[PDB]
RNA sequence: UUGCCGUUGCUAUGGC
């Protein structure tokens, strides 16, 4: 990541406030990281636009970049052009995070509840348990989010608190 | 139940052995002791337990393999 | 009396039989192990006599007969012992059926000339509802929700059933006494299709939670869970190898699973009318792939909800051959029922000509293992028998059987006779409603029963 | 090609 | 001319139903004419899907009058049995509604289909 | 019609069931240029079978 | 051969 040019602009502070509030981010370092990746992508796209159309490097690298962005899901299938790559925003990347997706799919009632579920090893993408909220979900992995087989919400035995309470009640 | 699958089998007659990659799927279990794996591989490949050697085992994150 | 001698005795006796029936002896012995080589070696499509098939319909009390599974003993070449469980059961064919009424029924079908004859049954009900409400506690002996599928173990010792109750109950074939209950341990893990690996105890179960579960019945234990479908796994199939294939329903994708290599091959139809119409210069877009059966270790067929019967090859991702609107188009809605207007011409307009017409769905589809013939089922009122070309690049319509009336939930084929002369019996479960749900409008003349048809080879 | 087994 | 109008083609209908099944999984789908009538009244409907083979069609022709007045797109699919299967319920469904939610995971697909219906109308 | 009891626990269920069918009948009448009574009769017989059941 | 009700036989198929 890379620190912003003027961190103390009031508009910047309010923008960070809104982003952290909607997506439940822990600190500004996460926003800075996503902004840094977005800046790299958009700078590359700009330099590609600068070159003449039909240039072999432009064709190859631009097609590769749009294919990558489509795979990650940020870029829609019907906007496969570098111009729309210039139109990307930080929110688009923030939505692709595993926290936001877990919230949206209905597995959690709030973004913070989704984060708590993720870091407690309850959410699995395909076969693999993921405990990293900043995990970026691709299109194919968008659906495979599910409760993990080991999770008490996934069909295993109840957690320690549940069976402990049952034990005291039975006694 | 626990499954053992062998892959990438290479016969090495120079050292007089067969080398392979072992994948152990062990749902609801910590892991498989090397001795038990040796017994099972031994009977599967129809060789003594003394002739079987296993090493380099890492459990995949999240468990189950 | 050494064991090597015993095999030698049986081996010599087996040859003596083959000599009596009769190059030819050498040819047959290769055919005994042709199954191991995953290629089609039963080219009997031409020899079938569909027109002379003796068809019959047997009514059953259970409402909405949902699935049927047939068990056929096979003489094992390795040991020359029949697959029959016990001494009493030599050369006996059994058929098991399950229905939405929570009842499992076994039938005897050994006599091809006679109808199925019920032997024993077990029925569930509200008595078995779990009180705990936890998934791992869903271990009651009997069913309490609709049973959707049933399969008979190749060893003839167990028959296993599953349904919307999210349980996998395995029964004793002799008594239909439940011996073990395996919860799927998921909130939405409703079992939708079961298939045994041929001549083995491994079971593959397709669940509505988008996963395939694998079991080893002999150990009564779960082995693996497979992931990757984009919608419910409605059907599954298997053969001698471990390459089970599945169809994901609305995701419109058929996947072959190499269990040892832990890899999957994805196949997608990808057919679009505008090109098909352009190529011609009524085509309906596929909505789901509902049924599947493996003709061969390197080929399988699928039936969609647009009446398309597709042939696939492992090498090619796209279909190699397609048979559009296999079962025809559904009858048009009546003009007296389309609209309440008095004038007939006004009602005729609401039909909108031919735009409202839709095709029959391929409710059932079964292919005899390692053969060039497969049977397709729907509620058009006839079972169509197809033949795959010698080059395995196309198939044609061999014939039809018009006895079946209603929704064909599942098809099975059982054979008898010497190797040269062989009679095939086609058993199809018929119901008034589709197995998964009650969507289909009631079909006139439909009845709950087991459709049967005996076909003989001559040449 | 390798071999396969399940135990317990 | 026909009362059931406009009717989506085969290419569009599969796209529409694919949105229907996902909306069902995400609890964003209302099923049945009576439900769809309420959503239009409350102004929480993205667009309405209707069955052109309803017997008779007239029992769902109140929706277009509501749908247009609120400027909510609407479309007819040829089959009600197929539409019911997509919805995730075990009976035919003649009319359905997609509830409005800008925080939905399937927002882009709903807006994609919503554009096609607008052009089709 | 709940102020004049036009449609009138098991008594309430038939009232609600008749309400749905009545709503269905109005739609057929209103949006048809020349409404016929064929659908109204079958709608009524459906209520009669419900009436007998309860 | 059917859970219930019919028709058709000395067996086959109509409705719920």
């Amino acid at each position: 990541y890379s620190t912003p040019k003027r961190p103390y602009e009031s508009s910047r502070l309010d923008a960070e406030l809104k982003l952290a509030g909607e997506f439940g981010l822990k600190n500004k370092k996460e926003i800075y990281r996503i902004s840094f990746q977005l800046s790299k992508i958009r700078r590359a796209a700009r330099d590609l636009l600068t070159r003449d159309e039909k240039d072999p490097k432009r064709l190859f690298e631009g097609n590769a970049l749009i294919r990558r962005l489509v795979r990650v899901g940020v870029l829609s299938e019907d906007k496969k052009k570098l111009d729309y790559v210039l139109a990307l925003k930080v929110e688009d990347f923030l939505e692709r995070r595993l926290q936001t997706q877990v919230y949206k799919l209905g597995l959690a009632k709030s973004v913070h509840h989704a984060r708590v579920l993720i870091t407690q090893r309850h959410i699995a993408v395909g076969k693999q348990i993921v405990n990293i909220p900043s995990f970026m979900v691709r299109l194919d992995s968008e659906k495979h989010i599910d409760f993990a087989p080991t999770s008490p919400f996934g069909g295993a035995r109840p957690g320690r608190v549940a069976r402990r309470n049952a034990a005291r009640k039975a006694e | 139940a626990v499954t053992i699958r062998t892959r990438k089998v290479i016969s090495n007659p120079l050292l007089a052995r067969k080398q392979f990659v072992v994948d152990v799927l062990h749902p609801n279990r910590a892991n498989v002791s090397k001795d038990e794996l040796r017994e099972k591989l031994a009977e599967v490949y129809k060789a003594e337990k003394d002739a079987v050697s296993v090493f380099g085992f890492r459990t995949q994150f999240g468990g189950g393999k | 009396e050494n064991p090597a001698d015993k095999r030698r005795r049986l081996a010599k006796q087996y040859l003596e039989n083959l000599k009596s029936e009769a190059d030819i002896i050498a040819s047959r012995l290769k055919e005994d192990v042709a199954e191991q080589q995953g290629r089609v070696f039963r080219y009997f499509g031409d020899k079938l006599l569909i027109s002379e098939a003796k068809q019959s319909f047997t009514r059953v009390g259970e409402n909405n007969l949902t699935c049927i599974s047939c068990f056929q003993p096979v003489l094992n070449k390795y040991t020359f012992e029949e697959s029959s469980n016990g001494d009493k059961n030599k050369g006996r064919l059994f058929a098991y059926t399950v229905s939405k009424d929570l009842q499992l029924t076994k039938y005897d079908i050994t006599d091809f000339s006679k109808r199925p004859k019920k032997l024993k049954y077990a029925k569930g009900g509200a008595k078995y509802i779990p009180t705990s409400k936890h998934e791992y506690e869903n271990t009651t002996e009997g069913h309490y929700d609709e049973i959707l599928t049933v399969a008979a173990s190749p060893d003839g010792k167990y028959v296993v059933t599953g349904g919307r109750d999210r349980k996998l109950i395995v029964w004793s074939t002799e008594s239909l006494s439940p011996v073990k209950v395996i919860p799927t341990k998921d909130r939405r893990g409703e079992v939708l299709s079961l298939a045994f690996r041929k001549n083995s105890d491994q079971l593959y179960a397709s669940c509505a939670d988008f996963k395939i579960r694998t079991y080893s019945i002999n150990q009564f234990s779960q082995l693996e869970i497979l992931y990757g479908h984009h919608d419910i796994v409605e059907d599954i199939s298997a053969l001698a190898m471990e390459r089970c294939v599945t169809v994901g329903a609305r995701d419109r994708t058929a996947m072959l699973w190499k269990i040892p290599d832990e890899t999957r091959l994805t196949f997608r139809g990808g057919d679009e009318p505008q090109k098909l119409l352009r190529r011609w210069m009524l085509f309906f877009c596929e909505g789901s792939i509902d049924v599947v059966s493996m003709v061969d270790d390197f080929h399988f067929i699928t039936g969609s909800d647009n009446g398309n019967i597709c042939l696939w090859s492992l090498a090619k991702k796209k279909p190699i051959f397609t048979e559009r609107i296999a079962h025809g188009i559904l009858p048009e809605p009546s003009f007296n029922d389309i609209s309440g207007e008095t004038d007939e011409e006004l009602r005729k307009r609401q039909l909108q000509g031919k735009k409202l017409l839709q095709p029959f769905w391929i409710t059932s589809l079964y292919a005899i293992p390692y053969s060039n013939v497969f049977i397709s089922g729907s509620w058009s009122g006839s079972l169509k028998v197809w033949k795959i070309s010698d080059n395995l690049r196309s198939f044609e319509l061999l014939g039809e059987l018009s006895g079946a009336k209603g929704v064909v939930t599942k098809i099975q084929v059982v054979e008898s006779g010497k190797h040269g002369k062989e009679k095939f019996r086609i058993l199809a479960s018929i119901a008034k409603e589709h197995r998964l749900g009650r969507w289909i409008a009631n079909v006139s003349g439909a009845r709950n029963g087991i459709y049967s048809a005996v076909i003989d080879q001559t040449g | 090609k390798g071999k396969n087994l399940s135990f317990k | 001319n026909p009362k059931a109008f406009p009717l989506a083609d085969a290419a569009l209908t599969q796209q529409i139903l694919d949105v229907v099944q996902q909306a069902a999984n995400l609890r964003q789908l209302k099923k049945g004419a009576n439900e769809a009538t309420k959503t239009l009244n409350r102004g929480i409907s993205e667009f309405i899907i209707m069955a052109a083979d309803c017997e008779p069609i007239e029992i769902l022709l109140h929706l277009p009058l509501l749908c247009e007045d609120k400027n909510v797109p609407y479309v007819f699919v040829p089959s009600r049995v197929a539409l019911g299967r997509a919805c995730g319920v075990s009976r035919p469904v003649i009319a359905a509604s997609i509830t409005t939610n800008d925080a939905s995971a399937i927002k882009t697909q709903i807006y994609a289909v919503k554009d096609k219906i607008e052009t089709l109308l | 019609g709940a102020e004049k009891a036009l449609f009138r626990k098991n008594k309430g269920r038939i009232s609600r069931y008749l309400a749905n069918k009545c709503s269905m009948a109005s739609r057929i009448d209103n949006y048809s240029e020349e409404p016929s009574n064929v659908f109204g009769s079958v709608l009524k017989k459906q209520v009669e079978q419900r009436l007998e059941f309860y």
